[PDB]
């Protein structure tokens, strides 16, 4: 119980926190990834001066501070705001004391070795955690789905990514990364909503796109002859009530903000699409290896979740693949937090004990022990 | 520690740290308060006898006249440390030893009510029969705070005294722990010594019919209610009161009962709340000089004036039964504040006062894994208390190097804590922050903590941000007092400082049948002018914008008391939490000791010079050394001697 | 008490001075804001020649003096005739001594700092106040009404505002002004009253317009079809009996002088009306702020105390707000005084004390200090 109840899991993402301890679900914990920073002198009412915001706080009084956002697309790119992010974390969020419990963190896929020491350097040096351990994310997501060979399709906020794994070990050189996310689709369906002649225009409007984009956003399969039906004009369209009455209708777009995923060409990208892409990872792998890999192609992250991506994906590489191959897209349901749930299953594991890195092992062999 | 506990063991209660008189509860009894010592303490230097309370209030008494000054006397303990029992104590002392109201001294009703010296005395058992109860710790302990001025003369005679009191546990009235009980009055009167009492205010003898005063205990082994019963009430006469008022009194005291009767139910497909009855109200009214109708519909249908008039507001069950509460305490209050007026009214003579000597008591820091507002209050006061003694030594120290010729060189002792003080005190300070937000018809007790923070975090050294685990319930906010960190809880704050009351029903009360309880209300009559409309500041009016904005207040006119004064220092210790004679928890003592000011006395010494001692006491202890030489020194000189 | 007593609140306006004690629940003065020259010299029997009057005996002696108004549309324009209606307040008005009480004082919304520096450099240079500050007004009439957040239409004498308030920070750039006032409004009732076939002619006669318009006046709903039920004639006339029993009666003209703020068009103004400046304050702000101003629009001023005006307002606003919208018209009974009440909330008030601008700050800082 020691650290069987005891052990955190950490997932940082770029608009994302997901935290909880190991063991539970679902994440304890989500909320946005900024530090919001005043940009002038004064109180709120029963409060003292603030001189930092973090998550919620700093999204709902955005228009007095200056935002920012320490993970650029998945990578740490600021540790001051960083370390805010983990101590709001730790202390009011789940409201635990650090240095009584083991702490597990995730990192980016090809994240910089001197990144993971620089982490540990904070987690040891600054919160001074029992231990901790550092899982990639594409890794924890398939292993959510029990497996341990198969290639990620990852993608939340700012990053997408490939990652082939196997036997647990990610490859390295197969990895591919499209820094175009669910981030870049709110604001492209922003632009084709306002084009299909709209405004929004207050932040109480801005925000709102996003959930429409959530709620009502489809990957169709076969986006051809879905402009086709759009057309003929069936009920395929839906209006969304927004904070007041003003009754905003989203018919055909719906699904054109998901096409900007399988053609980038939308927004004005010149890379390959998610398909093609997941397709690339693999014929860049060894070739005892591609039937595995195309039989487990594992979904998870925000920007996955839209219906019938699975479908499209499934098609999409079956009409790449050589015929005598079995295509199968896994997309669990819970796949916004897969990489979370995978840091649970694995931390609270009876055989995880022994890779967890000490204050021992860190006092001890310098940042480099965790670093492997 | 260790001296403390062996010469209690030995059975001796008091011995010196300084120049406090550590006292400690014997837990049996002792001829120490003997007739006989009285005198023998008459006129003597604390080094000519031992270690006891005498010596400091006869000193005090000396010095008055003396040196032509004030005095004081500072009690301090924890609940159970029994000050109210020495506090009484000295105060017979000055009584007895400069008394001489040369008619009022024969054996013919001899302290009955027509003298003060015995008004005097006759206060005390008033006072706690509505501001005392059994506490988990003592039997009779003091839920309130209190300072008297006994104006000594010119002569050096008895000629005035004056009562003061704060911070009353208002919550006895209305709720009390499960071993504890709520003020005795209730259970005096319910004794059924006078039985009268019983039908005159409509009640019974079973306290169980009283939500109210049932919730803890009823009886308690080592008082006789009945015995009190009189002398409370004849304590009440001999003060002075008409019987009028020692009935305004009795009756209401009982409508407070009543009020924790009063039902209420939800009206049907409404929300609001109605009447479930008038049973009880008819007697809550009657005994208030109120009409029972006016009353229900009042609490009911509170009728508000929000903008520049006067808008009819409805209620729910739950605020009713909170805001008869509410009555319910605030009326208990400012009875007690009454009284107390009335006392010293009596107290009030006409010769003429030179000096006088208070007698202040109060408790002493108190940490809990729960400090809420109460506690704030109380340890900010105590704080000041003691930088005013820090001071006090820092000054007396610094003669002493003057009077030798010693070259010490040294900052007030004080100082240490202005930082603690301003942060509290200040007008960026907790309090402030906490009564603007007062001011602000939509805020909340989150809205204050975040002001309070903004402010204060990161740029107060004294302020920080809670541990919330350990022993502690909850996070808010700790400081840094001198005896230690501070784990402070915000939540009710906003309103306890507000000090929320129906004004409807107050509108009753201000134009009663019963003069007093008129009365008592008046000076909230008198402030609504300046609230007139919806928002704004009570105190255009007279009417209190704080919770706090008079404690501070109070608390001012007090250490201002205390300084045109001598200080002199008397700290109660309490041996054990099992009452037992002879015995001693170390770790409870030791607390005491800190919070006391104890061990910063003996620190502050040592720094140093650790050991001082004062002359006669050191005469007589080491004469014997040089005996011929060291003898004919202290007695020519009482310090050229020890020279 | 040193200043809890002490503190003074004096709101300056356009028609009417509003002063008294923090604490107290209403102003304990209320007087014109002129100050009268006397055109002849001469004296009153038993006083002495007097160089000027201010307040009401300005106003009962008119015909002898020259009246000014030192506050023209809520910002001071002439600053000798205002350190006489001061002087007079303190001295003559409250009697107090100013050299040992705290004073708040109120200022107008848009008002030019250099102003709120000179009433400083007056209020300590030549009154010797221990401490003070300057409110803005619609910020103490909200606060007064508990909150914090909402949208205050004020109006009184000589100027109609709509400020835009969000945790206490007024929003200046979302402020309206329009000059149609009390004033205004006591001049248009004069002319649909001589033009209903009458004549005040003499100087009791003109004044008691005013006492027609307070009394008898009010703002209907469906102002359309209650001109149309005047001309069924329904016994909704008002006759009311003059200094002298010449009973005047009105009957309909009673409402034509409130829809005046809705219609400014009455009145050859060509500006927008209260309910559509509102709306336009509102439509200024940010997005996601405007549900909260929605539903708070708190009035204040003598002019918004016509019955049936937050009926009108409430039915204005929600017809022209989106239906997902709640609307909410707060007008309370003491609005006539919600300016004063908030600031003698406000300077009563336990936190207040570490705001108020101290010879200390003055001697040292310059007018600068208070001017924020």
């Amino acid at each position: 119980d020691e650290d069987e109840t005891t052990a955190l899991v950490c997932d940082n993402g770029s608009g994302l926190v997901k935290a909880g301890f190991a063991g539970d679900d679902a994440p304890r914990a989500v909320f946005p990834s900024i530090v919001g920073r005043p940009r002038h002198q004064g109180v709120m009412v029963g409060m003292g001066q603030k001189d930092s915001y973090v998550g919620d706080e700093a999204q709902s009084k955005r228009g007095i501070l200056t935002l920012k956002y320490p993970i650029e697309h998945g990578i740490i790119t600021n540790w001051d705001d960083m370390e805010k992010i983990w101590h709001h974390t730790f202390y009011n969020e789940l409201r635990v004391a650090p240095e009584e419990h083991p702490t597990l963190l995730t990192e980016a896929p090809l994240n910089p070795k001197a990144n993971r020491e620089k982490m540990t350097q904070i987690m040891f040096e600054t919160f001074n955690v029992p231990a901790m351990y550092v899982a990639i994310q594409a890794v924890l997501s398939l292993y959510a789905s029990g497996r341990t060979t198969g290639i990620v399709l990852d993608s939340g906020d700012g990053v997408t990514h490939n990652v082939p794994i196997y036997e647990g070990y990610a490859l390295p050189h197969a990895i591919m990364r499209l820094d175009l996310a669910g981030r870049d689709l709110t604001d492209y369906l922003m632009k084709i909503l306002t084009e299909r002649g709209y405004s929004f225009v207050t932040t109480a409007e801005r925000e709102i796109v996003r959930d429409i984009k959530e709620k009502l956003c489809y990957v169709a399969l076969d986006f051809e002859n879905e402009m086709a039906t759009a057309a003929s004009s069936s009920s395929l369209e839906k209006s969304y009530e927004l904070p007041d009455g003003q009754v905003i209708t989203i018919g055909n777009e719906r699904f054109r903000c998901p096409e900007t995923l399988f053609q980038p060409s939308f927004i004005g990208m010149e890379s390959a699409g998610i398909h093609e892409t997941t397709y690339n990872s693999i014929m860049k792998c060894d070739i005892d290896i591609r039937k595995d890999l195309y039989a487990n192609n594992v979904m998870s992250g925000g920007t996955t979740m839209y219906p019938g991506i699975a479908d499209r994906m499934q098609k999409e590489i079956t009409a790449l693949a050589p015929s005598t191959m079995k295509i199968k897209i896994i997309a669990p349901p819970e796949r916004k937090y897969s990489v979370w749930i995978g840091g649970s299953i694995l931390a609270s594991l009876s055989t995880f004990q022994q890779m967890w890195i000490t204050k021992q092992e860190y006092d001890e062999a310098g940042p480099s022990i965790v670093h492997r | 520690l260790y001296n403390l506990k062996e010469r209690y063991a030995a059975w001796m209660i008091y011995t010196y740290s300084g120049l406090f008189c550590v006292t400690v509860n014997p837990y049996k009894w002792l001829p120490v308060y003997n007739p006989k010592v009285v005198l023998a303490y008459r006129g003597k230097k604390r080094q000519e006898a031992p270690p006891h309370i005498f010596s400091i209030s006869d000193n005090a008494y000396q010095f008055m006249l003396t040196d032509r000054e004030n005095q004081s006397i500072l009690i301090t303990g924890e609940s159970g440390a029994g000050k109210t029992v020495n506090t009484k104590r000295v105060i017979q002392y000055f009584a007895t030893i400069a008394a001489s109201g040369e008619k009022k001294k024969e054996e013919q009703s001899g302290k009955m009510q027509g003298t003060l010296e015995d008004q005097i005395i006759s206060a005390n058992p008033l006072l706690e029969a509505f501001g005392n109860a059994k506490t988990v710790r003592n039997d009779n302990s003091s839920r309130f705070g209190k300072f008297i001025r006994i104006h000594f003369g010119a002569t050096g005679k008895l000629a005035s005294a004056d009562i003061e009191t704060y911070l009353l546990e208002k919550s006895r009235v209305t709720f009390q722990l499960p071993a504890e009980r709520s003020y005795h009055i209730f259970y005096q009167i319910m004794s059924n010594k006078k039985p009268e009492l019983i039908d005159m205010l409509l009640i019974t003898t079973n306290p169980y019919d009283y939500h109210y005063v049932s919730e803890g205990e009823i009886t308690v082994p080592s008082i006789d209610d009945q015995e009190e019963l009189m002398a409370t009430d004849s304590a009440i006469d001999i003060l002075g009161f008409s019987a009028d008022e020692k009935t305004a009194i009795y009756k209401l005291t009982g409508a407070v009962m009543h009020y924790g009767n009063l039902k209420f139910k939800q009206k049907q497909r409404e929300e609001q709340a109605e009447p479930d009855g008038t049973e009880v109200a008819d007697k809550a009214a009657y005994l208030m000089g109120l009409n029972s109708a006016e009353l229900l519909k009042a609490l009911c249908y509170p009728r508000v004036g929000v903008g520049n008039e006067a808008v009819t507001k409805g209620e729910t069950v739950s605020e009713v039964h909170n805001s008869v509460g509410a009555l319910a305490k605030a009326v208990y209050e400012k009875m007690f504040l009454w009284m107390v007026i009335r006392i010293n009214q009596q107290l009030d003579t006409k010769q003429p006062r030179q000096y006088f000597i208070g007698v202040l008591d109060i408790a002493g820091f108190e940490i809990f894994d729960f400090n809420s507002f109460e506690q704030l209050c109380i340890n900010f006061t105590n704080e000041k208390l003691q930088q005013f003694f820090n001071h006090h030594m820092f000054v007396l120290e610094q003669e002493e190097y003057k009077k030798e010729g010693i070259e010490w060189e040294f900052i007030d002792f004080g100082m240490d804590l202005a930082a603690c003080i301003e942060l509290i005190e200040k007008p960026m300070g907790i309090f402030s922050i906490l009564e603007e937000e007062c001011m602000f018809p939509k805020a909340t007790d989150t809205s204050f903590k975040n002001k309070l923070y903004d402010e204060h975090l990161g740029k107060s050294n004294n302020f920080q941000k809670p541990k919330p685990a350990k022993g502690k319930a909850e996070a808010h906010f700790s400081l840094v007092h001198y005896a230690g960190t501070v784990d402070y809880n915000i939540s009710g704050w906003l309103e306890k400082n507000k000090d929320p009351l129906n004004e409807t029903v107050i509108g009753l009360y201000q134009k009663s049948s019963v003069k007093t309880l008129a009365l008592l209300f008046a000076t909230y009559g008198g402030e609504a002018e300046g609230g007139g409309g919806k928002k704004g500041g009570k105190k255009k009016g007279s009417s209190f914008q704080t919770v706090s904005a008079l404690f501070r207040e109070n608390l001012n006119k007090l250490m201002a008391n205390l300084r045109s004064t001598h200080p002199h220092f008397v700290r109660c210790i309490i041996p054990n939490e099992t009452k037992t004679p002879g015995a001693m928890e170390h770790e409870l003592v030791l607390h005491q000791l800190r919070c006391n000011g104890v061990l910063e006395g003996i620190r502050i010494c040592r720094k140093g010079f650790p050991s001082r001692v004062l002359y006669a006491d050191f005469k007589q202890r080491y004469r014997v050394l040089n005996a011929s030489a060291i003898p004919e020194g202290q007695f020519m000189d009482s310090k050229k001697a020890s020279e």
